[PDB]
């Protein structure tokens, strides 16, 4: 096809995008042709007629970041003995995932977020703060 | 004050150029007829 | 600072060079960026062979003609030389 | 320039 | 900060001077050709200075600045440095 | 040689200051006596160099040719402008 | 050092990485997982933009690298009427 | 025809007969009736030829017009040229207002319009009372005209007679057994207007008819109204009403002494001390049922004084002039409250006197207090903010430090009053929308002067943060002038009016510090005016590129660094390079341009007129719109 603004189904595009971005956050080896194809998917979502799906995409990736950080929170909380090691490993993985998410979601950052809202890398860091160091601040500080 | 340019790449002060053209219609360095922009 | 569009079928390379310089290092750099033996590259300027020691400024294109804009239709072929079947760019859609 | 001298119901004073 | 990796080979040190404030000027002609080994620094500082301190034209003065000397042809006797 | 030209560089600088000072006085009252103007320009240009009587007299003649100042027709001592 | 830009219609365009990092989207595509650090290929798949617009953005990459800050008499960049409004969308996608 | 209408208007202007007779015959009926019943537009005002006949005292021409035709006086026209010029009035209205009795009586003799009701329902008796001629009023009431015609704001003819110095009109009106207790819109009942201009004979005339004393809407008796305006004689007359009471008498004397301290026309400090001492002696005269002062808490604006509760301290402040000025201000504040209309002006006058004597800090305190009172009362303070801009630009030009909290306070007041000015412009459709628009533009200019002053004054980090917060708050309302100029555009423009007072020495537009401050506070750097010119389109058109090149350089750097488009086009599709009209600005902008393929492609799309609607991203439609 082309970059023409076309009516696109949000469900399947968001499903493939969610799979590739959870693979990115967990640092699973994702195909790089898939990486470029999902750049194209981001562009298609931020542009599609009759209403831009930028707000819906931002809300959906916010929900995905929230529940992934909550899952990591539950895992590090149940890993009582190695909470520190698990938090360090998950922090490295999630920092790389947040940087690569700010890379993948560049069209939202430079065309929807800054045109208020706050960037996808900033959103991932804020969610990690509020749901991953804010709840267990006391135990991490004491450890 | 304002700066007045010239057709011969000659830019000077407005008052100085006005007094000079009141004296003569010749550039103060070369021999060419003064004009504004 | 001559510019070139070295074409071989679908593959296209944008290359910077100097006004007065031979095509020896041109073949060496396309060897380096194409990952293939160096002897099979043969450059065609509008489908004619050129000397391997003659400067590319005198070859028919200069920096005044080969700008950072559309540089040249320089074709490339590899000995198996192969037939020159340089694929053209896709035609633009019919505008209203 | 003399601030004091610069100093100085309009619809109601109409006839 | 530049996108490509650039090494000058020079520990650059420059004293940028206001034109009308300072008394040293270009009253003599002094048509000096910039040395080729250090021309990369002056062709990139002007690239740097026009990008940051825009709208400023540099008139390089060579006879009020020093330099260092390489002795590859001599055979490196001791260490020497004089004005550029 | 460099010391001599710097002593002569200020000579051209003080001529421009004398011309600027004379014009500045001549736009406040538009006419003064010839002897009254000399003491006035010395008083203004006093924190800087002290101008000689011969130099200010030459600066008047230069400013006459520049048509910034001109001697009055009724009295040559009085200075008008044009 | 050299990246490869595969168009939608098969065509492969090879331009310098320094030339192709002047666009934000390509810089984001090269970074992240699957950077494919072979130091010579760095292929990217542009499944949407056709061949002519990708050729034009590669010419623009060369043009901007050459004229980033120099030559105040900047030459005009020749946008054809039939390539505009499709190079504009391509430049928006690439964030050039 | 309009030309023959102008011809007959010129004929009737000179009061001639044969010219009008030759210019109003040899035609049909309808055109002649239209000529005699339509107004001509002269000097920007429409007026009947009968209006210009009666205004010049040419009664013979209109008398023969009434004899030879059946012309009526019921034509709609203006009221009067002395600052009203509102339409709706009849010809007899201005005939009475022209002070010509014979034209009035001949217009009554054929088709009287004594009971005319305009948009202000002002009868010709209103203009007759305004002019002040007894014969016109007498005849007009003798023509069976009601004298109790109250306006929408209830302006009886007796009120305008009392406000003016025409005692004959008001004495004839009260001789007809008119209502003396006439309530107005603001509550002012006859005596309040009479004892405001200091007309002693009129006040005597109404007390003879027992006009009575009643408190108006603003909490002011006629006696307190008289004492507020330094008119001592009407205060004397109203203090002998046979029902006045001590508390009112002493508060009136205190108010009179207060008013004499700070006024332009009536400034006597000896009268201030003497009336304050008379009120204090009459307070502490008996020792039984004594009336002690209910002293208000001290106010920082008037120094730190706490009135004068004893005659000894009043005696000690006898010879100290500024203490007496402050004492008068404080007792005036106590008597008239902090919510009266006229309590603020003497404070401003004392501030102006202090500023003229180079005493600036107390001037700022007094003017800030007046500003706070006027903003609590929700009044137009665009003159007061300009006054702050003038005095702040007088300390900076005099190399005097300006206090940062004072600048913050006046900036907060300016931002709030610009909010209320926006509300005033939005609410008022076309009643006085031009005055509100001019006040809005003046307020924007005064805010820019205050910001320019704030840039040149060194401030602490907290005070600078508060100033930036106020500027930020004003920016996030997007204030726009008539021609779409945002708050950034005027600080960029060179045609932005700087006031002819001391503001010229400190406030120069374009200013690189104001632009940098606005861009740091979040000004929309890509905002457009009505013509489409952005902030960059106006700085390039600046016609003094070399005289203040330091200013021109830094503002373009700030505009581009803030994120302006160095390529976007206005409504006329003119790039700022094309609209640069200057080599120096063109060189600076070409140095500062950053090239993008999006800009070149959009420029090619716009130049070739390619249909881009519904073929591009919605966010890119705007980009094609300006590129
Ligand atoms: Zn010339």
């Amino acid at each position: 096809t082309s970059l023409k603004p076309r009516v696109v189904d949000f469900d399947e595009t968001w499903n493939k995008l969610l799979t590739t971005i959870k693979a990115v956050v967990m640092l699973e080896y994702v195909e790089r042709a898939t990486w470029n194809d999902r750049f194209s998917d981001i562009y298609a979502l931020c542009v599609a007629y009759p209403e831009p799906l930028g707000e819906r995409l931002y809300t959906e990736t916010k929900i995905f970041l929230e529940n992934h950080v909550r899952h990591l929170h539950k895992r590090v909380l149940e890993s009582e003995e190695q909470v520190l090691v698990m938090y360090h490993r998950y922090w490295e993985e999630y920092s790389k995932g947040a940087d690569y998410m700010d890379c993948l979601y560049r069209y939202l950052n430079t065309q929807f977020i800054k045109k208020p809202l706050m960037e996808i890398g900033e959103l991932a860091l804020d969610m990690w703060r509020k749901l991953m160091v804010e709840p267990l601040q006391a135990i991490l500080i004491r450890m | 004050c304002t700066v007045a340019w010239g057709v011969c790449n000659h830019a000077f002060h407005f008052h100085c150029i006005s007094r000079w053209l009141k004296t003569r219609q010749v550039c103060p360095l070369d021999n060419r007829e003064w004009e504004f922009q | 600072d001559v510019f070139l569009m070295i074409r071989r079928h679908k593959t296209t390379i944008f290359t910077d060079a100097k006004e007065s310089s031979t095509v020896f290092e041109l073949k060496r750099i396309v060897e380096g960026i194409l990952k293939r033996p160096p002897d099979e590259q043969r450059l065609y300027k509008d489908d004619q062979l050129l000397d391997d020691g003659k400067t590319l400024g005198e070859c028919g294109f200069t920096s005044q003609t080969a700008r950072p804009q559309a540089p040249a239709t320089v074709g490339l072929a590899f000995r198996a030389f192969e037939a020159l079947c340089i694929e053209p760019f896709s035609s633009p859609p019919e505008l209203p | 320039k003399k601030h004091s001298l610069d100093l100085l119901k309009l619809r109601h004073l109409s006839p | 900060n530049q996108d490509t990796v650039i090494d000058l080979g020079i520990s650059f040190q420059i004293y940028v001077l206001q034109a009308g404030a300072w008394p040293l000027t270009q009253a003599p002609s002094s048509t000096f050709a910039i040395p080729q080994e250090l021309e990369k620094s002056v062709q990139m500082f002007e690239l740097f200075y026009s990008q940051h301190f825009s709208g400023r034209k540099l008139t390089w003065l060579h006879y009020l600045c020093t330099g260092e000397v390489k002795m590859n042809y001599l055979g490196k006797p001791y260490v020497a440095m004089v004005t550029t | 040689q460099e010391m001599e030209q710097t002593r002569s560089a200020v000579d051209e600088d003080r001529k421009m200051y004398l011309q600027a000072a004379i014009v500045r006085i001549m736009k406040a009252r538009k006419v003064l006596r010839h002897n009254a103007l000399i003491q006035e320009v010395i008083s203004q240009s006093r924190a800087r160099f002290n101008p000689s009587i011969s130099m200010i007299k030459k600066c008047i003649e230069v400013l006459i040719d520049k048509q910034y100042i001109e001697r009055s027709q009724a009295s040559a001592d009085e200075y008008s402008y044009v | 050092m050299y990246v490869k830009l595969i168009s939608s219609d098969g065509h492969e365009f090879i331009v310098k990485r320094e030339h192709a990092l002047t666009s934000g989207t390509i810089k984001a595509m090269l970074s992240g997982p699957g950077q494919f650090a072979e130091n010579e290929t760095n292929e990217v798949n542009f499944r949407e933009i056709p061949s002519h617009v990708l050729s034009k953005v590669c010419m623009y990459f060369t043009y901007k690298v050459r004229y980033t800050n120099s030559s105040t008499e900047i030459p005009e960049f020749p946008i054809a009427p039939e390539i505009a409004l499709e190079l504009l969308m391509a430049a928006n996608f690439l964030d050039c | 025809m309009e030309g023959l209408a102008g011809y007959v208007y010129k004929a009737a202007s000179e009061g001639k007969v044969l010219t009008l007779a030759a210019l109003l015959l040899n035609r049909s009926e309808s055109d002649i009736r239209y000529l005699l019943g339509y107004v001509s537009q002269q000097g920007g005002q429409r007026s009947t030829p009968l209006i210009i006949a009666a205004r010049n005292g040419h009664a013979k021409v209109v008398r023969l017009l009434l004899e030879h035709y059946r012309v009526q006086t019921q034509q709609t026209g203006t009221v009067r040229f002395d600052g009203y010029v509102i339409d709706g009035a009849t010809a007899l209205w201005c005939a009475a207002g022209a002070g010509h009795f014979e034209v009035v009586k001949l217009l009554v003799s054929h088709g009287a319009n004594v009971n005319h009701t305009t948009v202000t329902n002002s009868t010709p008796l209103r203009a007759a009372c305004f002019d002040g001629r007894l014969d016109i009023v007498k005849y007009l009431v003798e023509n069976n005209a009601n004298i109790s015609i109250a306006n929408k704001y209830d302006n009886t003819c007796l009120m305008i007679a009392a406000y003016k110095g025409h005692t004959d009109v008001v004495r004839y009106l009260l001789e007809q057994r008119a209502d003396p207790n006439a309530k107005a819109h603001c509550g002012a009942t006859a005596l309040h207007f009479a004892a405001e201009a200091g007309h002693i004979d009129i006040v005597k005339e109404l007390i003879k008819w027992r006009a009575a004393i009643v408190v108006n809407g603003h909490g002011m008796t006629p006696l307190k109204v008289a004492a507020e305006s330094c008119k001592a004689d009407v205060v004397e007359l109203l203090l002998s009403h046979a029902d006045c009471d001590r508390r009112s008498r002493i508060e009136a004397l205190e108010l009179l002494g207060a008013s004499f301290a700070n006024d332009r026309e009536n400034y006597d400090i000896i009268k201030t001390y003497h009336y304050l001492y008379l009120a204090m002696l009459e307070r502490f005269q008996d020792g039984d049922n004594i009336l002690e002062k209910e002293v208000l808490p001290p106010i920082h604006a008037y120094g730190n004084r706490t009135e004068c509760r004893n005659p000894q301290e009043l005696e000690s402040i006898r010879q100290d002039r500024d203490a007496l000025h402050m004492e008068g201000l404080i007792v005036r504040e106590r008597i008239l409250g902090a919510d009266n209309i006229d309590v603020s002006h003497p404070i401003i006058y004392r501030g102006a006197v202090y500023a003229d004597n180079m005493e600036f800090e107390q001037c700022i305190k007094l003017w800030l207090h007046a500003l706070h009172l006027r903003q609590k009362g929700n009044r137009n303070t665009h003159k007061d903010l300009l006054r702050f801009a003038q005095v702040f630009s007088q300390m900076i030009h005099l190399n005097e430090t300006v206090k940062a909290p004072d600048i913050e306070c006046v900036l907060r007041c300016s931002v709030l009053e610009i909010e209320q000015s926006m509300n005033r412009v939005k609410n008022i459709s076309d009643a006085d929308v031009h005055n509100a628009m001019d006040n809005y533009e003046c307020n924007l200019y005064t805010f820019l002067y205050l910001v320019c002053i704030s840039t040149k004054t060194q401030c602490s980090e907290e005070d600078q943060c508060k100033i930036n917060k106020q500027i930020y708050n004003l920016i996030h309302l997007d204030p726009r002038t008539r021609e779409g100029f945002t708050l950034l555009h005027l600080a960029v423009n060179s045609n932005t009016p700087v006031d002819d007072f001391h503001t010229n020495d400190v406030c120069s537009f374009p200013n690189a510090l104001v632009t940098k401050l606005l861009l740091d506070c979040g000004a929309e750097v890509n905002a457009v005016d009505n013509e489409g010119n952005s902030a960059l389109h106006i700085i390039v058109q600046y016609n003094r590129p070399i005289s203040d090149f330091l200013t021109l350089h830094s503002i373009i750097i700030s505009l581009v660094e803030a994120g302006a488009h160095t390529d976007m086009t206005n409504k006329q599709n003119k790039t700022p390079l094309d609209k640069s009209t200057t080599g120096v600005s063109e060189i600076l902008l070409k140095t500062q341009m950053k090239m993008s393929l999006k800009c070149l492609a959009a420029r090619a799309v716009r130049a070739n007129d390619i249909n881009y609607q519904d073929q591009i991203p919605r966010t890119l439609e705007e980009f094609v719109g300006f590129h």
